[PDB]
């Protein structure tokens, strides 16, 4: 179905009821504020350095992160790229 | 805001999940009750429950307490 | 986790070696330049999204298990070379 | 070449396997057998497991003789 950002889990599931803004987030990682912010307005990706920092300060695990970004890159590209990947291939397995 | 998109972003996250913390963790799950099943909050009305397994959530199904 | 295994070394030894194609070869089957299939076979540079899709049309296989693989050596790569800084670092904001 | 680095590298693929076909198609993995399948590691020992929805499951060593 649609495409879901890591960062509108952040956002939505972690900043809105926890209340914290950007930068407090930021410091909490060792991070530069406009890093979460890519993140949190869905404009970047999150990196394996970024997943780890999260699940430390958030108590989850860092493939929960990754695992969402892993999906949220191939939704995109299968709804940008699909049919013209699809169309053009070719195949050399069974 | 949007409960289907909310229901989308709580799928997603159960896919997403290793281990339970990943759905513990979230204030916005609000999870209630390791082996036994758990619930996460989609809104006020409806909750997703499932059971956690090494490999994941299993079992998933919606429940209107009441 | 043990060693990272980056999915460079599944396409070369898991694909590559069996079958027998060039770089070139399946570069030319997945639509992409030459260089792009080298620097993952010589292990240099990462899985695209993208590129995972062209690779599981190409080769039978799922996406997922291309960016799964770029996933974990992605991860076991940053804990080993920053795990200890970062574990040391980070506040902790949730119970 | 390595027998231990070919059996990380075996394990690697089964923990990212996603549909049967991950573990079916690379030619390097001899797969054989809902049933038990099975991947070559070298000429004397196979991987067993079950397939399921949620991956590889019960996974064992196999030396065939």
């Amino acid at each position: 179905m649609r495409p879901i950002h890591p960062g509108e889990i952040l956002r939505e599931e972690f900043q809105k009821e926890m209340g914290f803004s950007a930068a407090a987030l930021a410091r909490a990682l060792g991070v530069a504020t406009p890093t979460v912010n890519n993140i949190l307005r869905e404009r970047g990706g999150v990196s394996a350095d970024m997943a780890l920092r999260l699940s430390i300060c958030l108590d989850t695990t860092p493939e929960f992160w990754l695992n969402l970004q892993t999906a949220f890159d191939l939704r995109t590209a299968e709804q940008q790229h699909g049919d013209e990947i699809i169309g053009s291939v070719q195949r050399l397995v069974a | 805001s949007d409960i289907k998109s909310v229901a989308e972003r709580k799928l997603a996250m159960l896919d997403a999940a290793t281990e339970l913390r990943d759905l513990r963790s979230p204030p916005g799950n609000r999870l209630e009750s390791r082996a036994d099943q758990h619930s996460i909050r989609v809104n006020d009305q409806w909750r997703l429950c499932f059971t956690w397994t090494e490999h994941g959530p299993v079992n998933v199904e919606i429940v209107d307490y009441h």
